[PDB]
C-alpha cells in the first residue's frame, strides 16, 4: 500500500520547481518591460532575445512538471 | 521550379554524420547490453 | 521491446533531409535573392 | 538690438523682450536667470530644437551670428552615443543635462 | 503495417510539399501564402549568418536551415483529438542531442584536433585554478544535449497530454448535470490556453533548439 | 532644494545657490562681477504674438 | 537603345516571370548561384538591401 | 470521452486564430507584398531611365 | 591619458582645466561622487557638498554649492561647477551662522518665493559643515 | 485508503507551487508601474508586451492547479 | 481515519502557497509608489494598472487557498 | 487522538504565511519611505494608498492565520 | 519495497532546485535584455558572456534533475 | 532495510543546495554583463574577476551533488 | 542501524545549506565585477580584501559542509 | 537508535543554517566593496564597519552551528 503512495508522495514534492522558474520568467519579462520603457527604440533588437530566455525558463519550469509526471504515471 | 544543385555536406557534413552512426551503433548494442531489452 | 523500431525509422528523414532542402529548399529562396540582386544592379 | 530686431520680423515670434542684457561683463547669475526664465517662460525645454545665431568673433570680426543645435531633454538621453556616457532613472539626468548645456552655450 | 512509418509519413509528405507546392509555379514574387517563407528564411538566416559568425557562418548554415524544421515539424502533432507528436514516446531528441554534442567535440578533434584542451578555459583559472573550470565545463558540454534533448520535447509532451488530463478529469463541465450553466462552464476554457501554450510553446521550443545549437557549435568551432 | 516642484529652472537654484554661498563669504572673496550676479538689471518683459511686451522686471 | 526600351515599355514582365527564368536570361546567375551557395557561403553582400528580412508577424 | 474535448477544442481554438491571427497574417503578406512591388517597380523604372 | 582630469570651469571663474588628480570626490545629486581616477562615462548633476580635489599633491576642499562633474571617458571630470571655493576662504563661523538665519526673513515671502528659496534655507550649512 | 489520503496530500503539496504564479503576476505589474513613470509614453505599447507575461504568469499556479487536481480527484 | 489528518497536513502544506501572491502585491505597491513618487503624472495611470496586477496576483492565493479548503470543508 | 496532534502540527504550518505578510507590508511601507524621502510630496496620496496596500497584503496573512486558527479549532 | 518506496520519496526531493536554476537563468537573460536596451553596442561583449551563463545556470538544475533520475530507475 | 532507503531518501534531499550556485551563477553573469554594458573595458578586467567568482560559486554545488551521490555509492 | 539511516538522511538534507553559499558567491562577485565597471581602478584597490570576503563567504560554506563531513565520519 | 536517530536528523536540520552567515557575511563584503569603487573616501570610513558588519552578519550562522556543535555532543 506505502508503495503505490510513494510515488505520488515524490511526484508532489518533486512537482514544487514551477515557482522559481515562474519567478524568473517574470524577471525577464519585468527587464524586457523595463528596457521597452528606457529605450523604446531598440525594443526589437532584444524582443527576439526576450522570448529566447522567456522560453529558456519555461522549458525548465514545464521539465520540472515532466519530471513530476513521469513519477504521476 | 526544383532542381538539386550541389549542396555539399558529404565532406562538410561527414563528422556529424559520423557520430550519429557511432551514437545509433552504441543505441543497438545498449539494446542488448545496458537496457538487455 | 520497441527500441529498433523509430529510432532508424525516425532519424531517415533526418539524414535525407541534408540532401533534399539544400539542393531544394533553400535552393527557391537563394535563386530568388540573387537574382532580385540581378535586378538590383 | 537683437529685440528691435527680433520684434521687426514677427510679432508672433518675440515671447520674451528683455532689455540691458549687454549692461556689463557676462555675469553667471544674470545668463543663468535669463536662462531659467526662459526654461519656464512658454516651456522652451518642451521646444524640440533651438539654434544659437550667436556671433563666432575668430580674432577681431571674423563672424555673423552663426548657428548651431541645442542637446535638449529628449536629445540627451536618446543620443546615438549617449550609450557612452550612463544616466540614473531616478537622478532624472536628461532634463538638468538639457538645463545646463543651455545655461552653458548661452553664458559662452 | 507499422505505425512510426504512417507518423514519419507526414513529414515526407510536407517537408516536399510547402515549398514545392505552396508556392505557384515557383515565382520570386513571394506569394501571399509564400509569404511565410519569405520572412522565415530570412529570419533564419539572420542567426546563422549571425550566431556562426566568421568563416564558419558557412561551413553548417544549410545544415542549420535543415535541422531547425525538423523537430518543429515533427511536435507539430500535438492539438489533434488524438494528437501524437511520435507516439508519447519520441526518442528522437536522444538521436540529435548526444550525436551533435560529439559532433562538437569532432569539429573540435577533427578540425581542431589537438587544440581541443585549449578552450574549456575560456579567461583564466592556469594550472593552479584548471580544474575547477574544467570540472563545470564538463558538466555545460554534457548537459548542452539535455537542453536542446527532451527540453522542446518535454514542452511538446506536456502541452499536448495536458488534453489528456482536461478531458478525464472535466469530462462532465456540463455534460449532465445542473451545473451546466455559467457555475463550471469557466473550467472547460483552460483547454484552449493550453492548446495556446503548446502552440507558442513548439515553435518557440525550435527556434530555442536552433539557436542553443548554433552557441554550442560556434563554442567549440572557434576556441578562444 | 525644492527646485523639482514650484520654481523656475535648475539655473534658478544654482543661481540662489550661488548668491547665499557669496553670502557665505566676506569681501575678501567676492570679485566685482559678484555685484552684478546679485545686482542683476536685466529687465524681463515677456513680449506676446501682438508684440505685449508686458513689464520689464528685473531677472 | 529604342529597340530595347520598345522592349522595355511593355516587355519587362515583373510579376509573372519564372524565378529559375532569369538564370535563363542572365547566363551567370545560374552559374553563380550555384556558385554563391556551392563553396559554402549562404549570403551575398546586401542581397536584400532594398527588401525586408521580416519576423514572423 | 478521451478524444473529444480537444476535438471541440480544436474548431475553438481555430476561430479564435481567425479572430486575430487571420487578418493579422493577412497584413503581414500584403505589406511585404506591396514593399517588394515596390522594390522592383523602383528599379524597373530606374533602368528605364538608365536607357533614357 | 593615465591619472584623471578635472575640468571645473564654472560660469564665474574657471578654475580647474583637465589637470591630473587622485579624487575628486563630490557630493552628487543622488549620493556621494567619490570618483578617484579614470572613473566610468557617467556624468551628474550635482548637490551643496565639498569637493576635495585630490590632486597628486594633498586634497584641496572647497564646499561647492553645486554643478555638473562631466566623467568623459578620457578620465576627465568636467566639473562645470556654478560657484568656486577655497580651502581657506570656503571656512568661516559667522558668515555661515547668520546669513542663512536673515535669509530665512526671505522665507516669509509668497508661496512661490518660498519654493525658491527653500533652498537657501540650508545653502550655508553645507560650507559650515565641509569647513572642517 | 493508504494512497488516496496521501495523494490529497500531494495535492496540496503540488498546490503550494502557486507563489511563483503569484510574486510573478505582481511583479509584471511593478514592472508597468515602473515603465509608466520612467516613460510614459512607452507604457501604452507596454501594457500590450506586459498584460500577456501577467496572463503567461498565470501558467505557473496552472501546472499547481492540475498537478493537484490529478492528485485531489 | 488518518484520511482526515492526511487532508489537515495538506491544507496545511499548501497554506504556504499564497506567500508568492503576499510579497507579490508587495513588489507591485513598492513599485508604483516609488514611481508615483518619480512621478505624480503617472499616479491616476498606476492604480488602473495598480488594481488590476493586484487582484489577478491574489487570484492564485485565492485558488491555493481553494485547493485548502477543499481539503478543510469539502 | 491521532486527529488532534495532526491539527496542531498542520496548524503549526499553516502559521508560516506570517512571513509573505511581514515582508509584504514591509515592502510596501518601505516603498513609501522610500517615494517621501525622493518626493516630499507624494505622501499626500501614497499614505493613503500605502495603507490601502497594507490591506491588500497583510491580508494574506490574515487568512492563513484564520484557516490555522480554524483548523487548530 | 521500502527501499523503491524511498527512491520514489528521494528522486521527489532533488526536483525542487530547477525552481531555482530557473530563476537564475531567466534573471540573467533578463539582464542581457535590460543591459542591451541601455548599450545597443553592448551586444558583442554581453551576449556571449550571458549565453555562457545562463545555459550553466539551467544545466544545473538539469543536473540536480538527473539526481532523481539515477533513483528513478 | 531502511539504511539503504534513507540513504535514497537522503541522496535525493541534498539536490536543494546547488539551488544557491546555480542562480548565483547567472547573478555574477548578470552583474558582468551590466558591468560591460556601462563599460566594455571592464570585460577584459573583471573575466579574471568572472573566474573568481565563478569558481568560488560552482564549488558549493559541485561538491554537494558530488557528497550525495556519495551517500549513495 | 535507523540511527545510522537518521545519520544518513540528515548528511544528505543538511546540505541544502549550500544554497546560501552560492548565493553569497554570487554577490561578493558579482558587485566585486560592478564595483570594477563602475570605478576600474578600484580593482586593485579592492583585490586585497575582496577576495577575503569571497574566502570569508565561502568558509560559511565550509562550516555548512564539515557536519556533513563529520556525519560521515563520526 | 531513535535517540542517535534524532540527534543526527536535528543535527542536520539546525546545520544548513550556515547559509545564511554565507549570504549575510557576503552582502556585507560587496556592499562595502560596491561604496569603495563608488566612494574611494569611503574605504577608510567603513572598512572597520566592513568588518563589524561581517560579524554583524556571521552571528546568526554562529548561532545555527552552535546547535549541531550541542546536538552532537
Amino acid at each position: 500500500q506505502l508503495v503505490l503512495a510513494a510515488k505520488y508522495i515524490g511526484a508532489g514534492i518533486s512537482t514544487i520547481g514551477l515557482l522559481g522558474a515562474g519567478i524568473g520568467i517574470a524577471i525577464v519579462f519585468a527587464a524586457l518591460i523595463n528596457g521597452v520603457s528606457r529605450n523604446p527604440s531598440i525594443k526589437d533588437t532584444v524582443f527576439p532575445m526576450a522570448i529566447l530566455g522567456f522560453a529558456l525558463s519555461e522549458a525548465t519550469g514545464l521539465f520540472c512538471l515532466m519530471v513530476s509526471f513521469l513519477l504521476l504515471f | 521550379m526544383l532542381k538539386r544543385f550541389p549542396t555539399p555536406i558529404l565532406k562538410v557534413y561527414w563528422p556529424f554524420f559520423v557520430a550519429g552512426a557511432a551514437v545509433y551503433y552504441g543505441m543497438s548494442k545498449a539494446a542488448d547490453l545496458s537496457s538487455n531489452t | 521491446f520497441y527500441f529498433m523500431n523509430q529510432l532508424t525509422y525516425g532519424f531517415l528523414l533526418m539524414i535525407t533531409l541534408l540532401i533534399l532542402f539544400s539542393q531544394f529548399f533553400l535552393p527557391m529562396i537563394l535563386r530568388l535573392y540573387v537574382s532580385r540582386l540581378f535586378i538590383s544592379k | 538690438k537683437i529685440k528691435m530686431q527680433l520684434l521687426r520680423t514677427h510679432p508672433n515670434n518675440i515671447k520674451l523682450s528683455i532689455n540691458g542684457i549687454g549692461k556689463d561683463a557676462p555675469t553667471f547669475q544674470e545668463s543663468a536667470l535669463i536662462a531659467d526664465k526662459l526654461l519656464s517662460v512658454m516651456k522652451a525645454g518642451t521646444y524640440p530644437k533651438i539654434s544659437i545665431f550667436y556671433n563666432d568673433p575668430v580674432s577681431s570680426l571674423s563672424f555673423e551670428p552663426s548657428e548651431k543645435p541645442i542637446f535638449n531633454a529628449k536629445t540627451i538621453e536618446q543620443s546615438p552615443s549617449f550609450g557612452k556616457f550612463e544616466i540614473d532613472t531616478d537622478a532624472n539626468v536628461p532634463r538638468d543635462l538639457f538645463e545646463y548645456t543651455l545655461a552653458n552655450q548661452m553664458l559662452t | 503495417l507499422t505505425t512510426f512509418s504512417l507518423y514519419t509519413i507526414i513529414v515526407l509528405l510536407v517537408i516536399t510539399s510547402l515549398y514545392t507546392l505552396t508556392n505557384n509555379n515557383n515565382k520570386i514574387i513571394g506569394s501571399r501564402w509564400l509569404i511565410s517563407q519569405e520572412a522565415i528564411y530570412d529570419t533564419i538566416m539572420n542567426m546563422t549568418k549571425g550566431q556562426i559568425g566568421g568563416k564558419n557562418w558557412g561551413l553548417y548554415f544549410p545544415m542549420i536551415f535543415t535541422l531547425f524544421m525538423f523537430i518543429f515539424i515533427a511536435n507539430l502533432i500535438s492539438m489533434i483529438p488524438y494528437s501524437f507528436a511520435l507516439s508519447a514516446h519520441l526518442v528522437f531528441i536522444i538521436s540529435l542531442s548526444i550525436v551533435i554534442w560529439l559532433g562538437n567535440t569532432i569539429l573540435g578533434l577533427y578540425k581542431h584536433g589537438w587544440v581541443f584542451f585549449s578552450l574549456f578555459v575560456p579567461a583564466g583559472t592556469p594550472l593552479p585554478l584548471v580544474p575547477l573550470l574544467v570540472i563545470i565545463e564538463t558538466l555545460s558540454y554534457f548537459a548542452r544535449a539535455i537542453s536542446l534533448g527532451l527540453r522542446l520535447g518535454s514542452n511538446i509532451l506536456a502541452g499536448h497530454l495536458l488534453m489528456v488530463i482536461l478531458a478525464g478529469l472535466t469530462f462532465n463541465f456540463m455534460l449532465i448535470n445542473l451545473f451546466t450553466l455559467v457555475f463550471g462552464f469557466v473550467p472547460l476554457a483552460m483547454i484552449l490556453a493550453i492548446m495556446m501554450l503548446e502552440f507558442a510553446i513548439g515553435i518557440i521550443q525550435g527556434y530555442v533548439w536552433a539557436i542553443l545549437t548554433a552557441s554550442y557549435l560556434k563554442d567549440a568551432v572557434y576556441l578562444h | 532644494s525644492a527646485w523639482r516642484k514650484a520654481g523656475i529652472s535648475y539655473a534658478a537654484y544654482l543661481n540662489v545657490a550661488a548668491q547665499a554661498i557669496r553670502s557665505s563669504l566676506k569681501t575678501e572673496l567676492q570679485t566685482a562681477s559678484v555685484l552684478n550676479r546679485s545686482q542683476t538689471d536685466a529687465f524681463y518683459t515677456q513680449y506676446k504674438n501682438g508684440t505685449a511686451a508686458s513689464e520689464p522686471t528685473p531677472i | 537603345l529604342q529597340s530595347t526600351l520598345d522592349n522595355i515599355q511593355s516587355a519587362r514582365p515583373f510579376d509573372e516571370l519564372t524565378v529559375d527564368d532569369l538564370t535563363k536570361i542572365k547566363p551567370e546567375i545560374d552559374a553563380k548561384v550555384e556558385e554563391m551557395v556551392k563553396k559554402g557561403k549562404w549570403d551575398v553582400p546586401g542581397y536584400k538591401d532594398r527588401f525586408g528580412n521580416l519576423n514572423v508577424m | 470521452n478521451d478524444e473529444s474535448i480537444l476535438l471541440l477544442t480544436f474548431l475553438g481554438f481555430t476561430g479564435l486564430v481567425a479572430k486575430y491571427l487571420a487578418p493579422a497574417y493577412k497584413d503581414f503578406a500584403d505589406a511585404r507584398m506591396k514593399k517588394v512591388s515596390d522594390v522592383l517597380n523602383a528599379s524597373r523604372n530606374k533602368h528605364v531611365e538608365a536607357v533614357k | 591619458s593615465s591619472g584623471l582630469k578635472l575640468q571645473f570651469a564654472l560660469p564665474h571663474e574657471t578654475l580647474y582645466s583637465g589637470s591630473e588628480v587622485t579624487q575628486v570626490n563630490l557630493p552628487a545629486k543622488s549620493g556621494r561622487i567619490g570618483v578617484l581616477a579614470n572613473h566610468v562615462p557617467t556624468v551628474e548633476q550635482l548637490l551643496p557638498g565639498v569637493v576635495e580635489v585630490m590632486e597628486g599633491s594633498n586634497s584641496k576642499k572647497f564646499f561647492i554649492s553645486g554643478g555638473f562633474a562631466t566623467v568623459q571617458p578620457d578620465s576627465q571630470l568636467c566639473v562645470t561647477a556654478i560657484e568656486a571655493f577655497p580651502l581657506e576662504s570656503f571656512s568661516q563661523e559667522n558668515i555661515k551662522n547668520l546669513l542663512a538665519e536673515a535669509k530665512k526673513n526671505v522665507s516669509s515671502s509668497d508661496a512661490r518665493e518660498a519654493a525658491e528659496a527653500a533652498i537657501q534655507v540650508e545653502v550655508l550649512e553645507n560650507l559650515q559643515s565641509v569647513l572642517k
